[PDB]
């Protein structure tokens, strides 16, 4: 017998309460990073290692470019929620 | 023994929901750049081994029916399931073409008691959307 | 840059 809410994983692009950012010309920050990591280490790393590396990339290599002084030079950190009971390799 | 069992005939199904255009009534603007995201995700997840299908500008009804239909499929010979959501959103909810639906309503179809063929297998959900209106100013 |  195992919990019905088990073995789920939620990779959110940002933390609760916060905006998520997207570049009209290159795409959303999160998906850009996610795909970048998955191309390089998609088959030799555990899923949490991958998402941790995604978190790191979004946090460092992105900064918002905006007209509005309220929306300029802003940052983003994604948010991984794990209910997994084992390690995941592809 | 500490990793998920991957010895299956296929890795699994991957559903990508790509919401770019929204009804005027929602007051939500065009998500320019999400097309670039969806195809990128398409290339990556099929590379991992997923059998990936893309849907565009889904209604809330469409999104609910999609994941529900997927949850009624036979995942006996699949190692896992994955769903990517690209759209507008606020706390706990995601925007469909015609309104909003809570994210927990969408993912509940794959709970252990509602999707037996995916039991003890990982259910992955990737979500690109706002979760509120606070801003991270950052610091060095 | 735009928000979601």
């Amino acid at each position: 017998k195992i919990p019905v809410e088990a073995d789920f994983l939620f990779a959110y692009s940002t933390v609760p309460g916060y905006y998520s950012w997207r570049s009209p010309g290159r795409g959303s920050w999160f998906v850009q990073a996610l795909c970048s990591i998955l191309e390089e280490h998609g088959k030799d790393l555990e899923i949490m290692q991958i998402l941790t590396r995604v978190n790191d990339r979004v946090a460092r290599h992105f900064e918002s470019q905006s007209d509005d002084p309220h929306f300029h030079e802003k940052k983003q950190i994604p948010c991984v929620v794990s209910m997994l009971t084992k390690e995941l390799y592809f | 023994t500490y990793q998920y069992n991957m010895n299956f005939e296929k890795l699994g199904k991957c559903i990508i929901i790509n919401n770019k255009n929204f009804d005027k009534v929602t007051g939500m603007g065009v998500r320019n750049g999400t097309d670039k995201d969806a195809e990128a995700l398409f290339k990556c997840f099929r590379s991992l081994g997923f059998d990936v299908i893309v849907y565009n500008d889904c209604s809330c009804a469409k999104m609910q029916d999609l994941l529900k239909k997927a949850s009624e499929e036979d995942h006996t010979n699949a190692a896992c399931f994955a769903c990517i959501l690209l759209s507008h959103g606020e706390e706990n909810v995601i925007y469909g073409k015609d309104g909003v639906t809570p994210i927990k309503d969408l993912t509940a179809h794959f709970r252990g008691d509602r999707c037996k063929t995916l039991l003890e297998k990982p259910k992955l959900f990737f979500i690109q959307a706002c979760r509120g209106t606070e801003l991270d100013d950052g610091i060095q | 840059d735009e928000v979601x």
